[PDB]
């Protein structure tokens, strides 16, 4: 069941005495004319303090147990009250599930580390908040469903404890021989302050017109007027983002596809212009034997760019597609194509056995493995004289001891996997200083109309 | 004078009000500090410059 509190869980929000003053405060409060639950029991929500009343001329409401997970493993509070007096305690507790001669207490199972101890009809509200590491209490009693009255809550405890709290229970007092549950949120209240000091009235200055004119004015008696209280702004939904087409797309299938590739000793670059790059053709194109991305992330590749992009192409054996990467040394990645070592592209790498290979032999595609000092990051040599190993001058004749730095891969169709001829394209990504370059497409967002928002 | 906290200037004097039992200070409008209660003796002082 749910009832309708009227004017109910006011507290003094401190210290300070203070008598007849219409005072506005903003702080935690419990909103007039709530919706607040009804019980006649389980594990509740705290999430911004709470208000809590009760009634009954026997004791059944025997304190509450509070905290995160109500067990062990982390820490939680316990307020209890046998027949003799209250018990406040901290510990990390083992909590029936369900907890509760005139013998007693199945409530826990354990009292591990404790932290803090103490020892020492009807209606009974409490307020009960935790700010910074402080969990304050604030209580009432004033003796005869709630009813219907204003009597503001005084401040009873403080404890600095640091503990975390999510969730709340209450402790009953069985049989063997009503309560209701409020939330707090941010308000501001006009108090009307006696000559004692003590708060007789209270306007909550957001439920209705008059309400919010007596917040306005800080008062509790309006004259007979009008009054500016406040402003009605329209609000706004979704934010349509309009922007111009881009219509060329990347020309990547001119170079995925041309009916012949270059040899690794001069490899093909083909720089991209400035337009609208598609990379979702190349992602669900073929099986792709290797597609690893070192900079940029590939499964959100159509949420960055940059200045210019960059394509190479070759034709490398099957068992060196491993030393295209950053950092490696071999026969292919020290003399023919060398990668830095912030690299920021995506190399890929798919099989055309059936396509560049040809039986007895196909002498097209080259490879140099004879250069007398180690390429540097990114350049490219053509030159065909005669590497001289020895000490004597050759002149430019094969012989002894100088060779001719050219030779030719001998692709056949007869080959294990690892010396078939792969197919490889390297990308390469760059920002030197371009505000608005080639980059990848989004979504038109529909232009609405009749509608303000963004 | 320093009263637990409150730093100020002033004379202080025998007071006559009555504040709650757990009310330390007292507040004007405008909201400048004119009472006090001794923590040790527990009793209202009033703080005039
Ligand atoms: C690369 O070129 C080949 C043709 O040499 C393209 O293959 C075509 O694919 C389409 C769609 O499946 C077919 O309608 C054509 O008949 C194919 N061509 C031939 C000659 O059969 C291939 O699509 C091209 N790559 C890209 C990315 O467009
Ligand atoms: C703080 O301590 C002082 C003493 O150090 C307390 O003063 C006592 O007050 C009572 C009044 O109830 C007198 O009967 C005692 O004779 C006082 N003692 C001395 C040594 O003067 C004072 O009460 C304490 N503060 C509070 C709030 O109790
Ligand atoms: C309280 O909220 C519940 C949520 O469904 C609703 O059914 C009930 O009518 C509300 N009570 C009041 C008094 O508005
Ligand atoms: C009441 O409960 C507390 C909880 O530990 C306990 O310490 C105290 O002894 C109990 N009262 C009596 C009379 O045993
Ligand atoms: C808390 O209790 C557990 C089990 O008794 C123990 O392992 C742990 O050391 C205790 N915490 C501290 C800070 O000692
Ligand atoms: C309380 O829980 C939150 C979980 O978001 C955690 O970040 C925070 O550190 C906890 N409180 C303390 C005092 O550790
Ligand atoms: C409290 O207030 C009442 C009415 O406002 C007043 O008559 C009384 O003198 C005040 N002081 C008390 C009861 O000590």
């Amino acid at each position: 069941s749910y009832t309708n509190s009227f004017t109910r869980g006011v507290y003094y929000p401190d210290k300070v005495f203070r008598s007849s003053v219409l005072h506005s405060t903003q702080d935690l409060f419990l909103p007039f004319f709530s919706n607040v639950t009804w019980f006649h029991n389980p594990a509740l929500p705290f999430n911004d303090g709470v208000y809590f009343a009760s009634t009954e001329k026997s004791n059944i409401i025997r304190g509450w147990i509070f905290g995160t997970t109500l067990d062990s493993k982390t820490q939680s509070l316990l307020i209890v009250n046998n027949a003799t007096n209250v018990v406040i305690k901290v510990c990390e507790f083992q909590f029936c599930n369900d907890p509760f001669m005139e013998s007693e207490f199945r409530v826990y199972s354990s009292a591990n580390n404790c932290t803090f101890e103490y020892v020492s009809k009807n209606l009974r509200e409490f307020v009960f908040k935790n700010i910074d590491g402080y969990f304050k209490i604030y209580s009432k009693h004033t003796p005869i469903d709630l009813p219907q009255g204003f009597s503001a809550l005084e401040p009873l405890v403080d404890l600095p404890i640091g503990i975390n709290i999510t969730r709340f229970q209450t402790l009953l007092a069985l049989h063997r021989s009503a309560y209701y549950v409020g939330y707090l949120q941010p308000r501001t209240f006009l108090l009307k302050y006696n000559e004692n000091g003590t708060i007789t009235d209270a306007v909550d200055c957001a439920l209705d017109p008059l309400s919010e004119t007596k917040c306005t004015l800080k008062s509790f008696t309006v004259e007979k007027g009008i009054y500016q209280t406040s402003n009605f702004r329209v609000q706004p939904t979704e934010s349509i983002v309009r922007f111009p087409n881009i219509t060329n797309l990347c020309p990547f299938h001119e170079v995925f596809n041309a009916t012949t590739f270059a040899s690794v000793y001069a490899w093909n670059r083909k720089r991209i212009s400035n337009c609208v790059a598609d990379y979702s053709v190349i992602y669900n194109f073929a099986p792709f034997f290797a597609f690893k991305c070192y900079g940029v992330s590939p499964t959100k590749l159509n949420d960055l760019c940059f200045t210019n992009v960059y394509a190479d192409s070759f034709v490398i054996r099957g068992n060196e597609v491993s030393q295209i990467a950053p950092g490696q040394t071999g026969n292919i990645a020290d003399y023919n194509y060398k990668l830095p070592d912030d690299f920021t592209g995506c190399v890929i790498a798919w099989n055309s056995n059936k396509l560049d290979s040809k039986p007895s032999g196909n002498y097209n595609y080259l490879y140099r493995l004879f250069r007398k000092s180690k390429l540097k990051p990114f350049e490219r040599d053509i030159s065909t004289e005669i590497y001289q190993a020895g000490n004597k001058p050759c002149n430019g004749v094969a012989g002894s001891n100088c060779y001719s730095p050219l030779q030719s891969y001998g692709f056949r169709p007869t080959y294990g996997v690892g010396h078939q001829p792969y197919r490889v394209v390297v990308l390469s990504f760059e920002l030197l200083h371009a505000p608005a370059t080639v980059c990848g497409p989004k979504k038109s967002t529909n232009l609405v109309k009749n509608k303000c928002v963004n | 004078f320093n009263f637990n906290g409150l730093t100020g200037t002033g004379v202080l004097t025998e007071s006559n009000k009555k504040f709650l039992p757990f009310q330390q200070f007292g507040r004007d409008i405008a909201d400048t500090t004119d009472a006090v209660r001794d923590p040790q003796t527990l009793e209202i002082l009033d703080i005039t410059p």
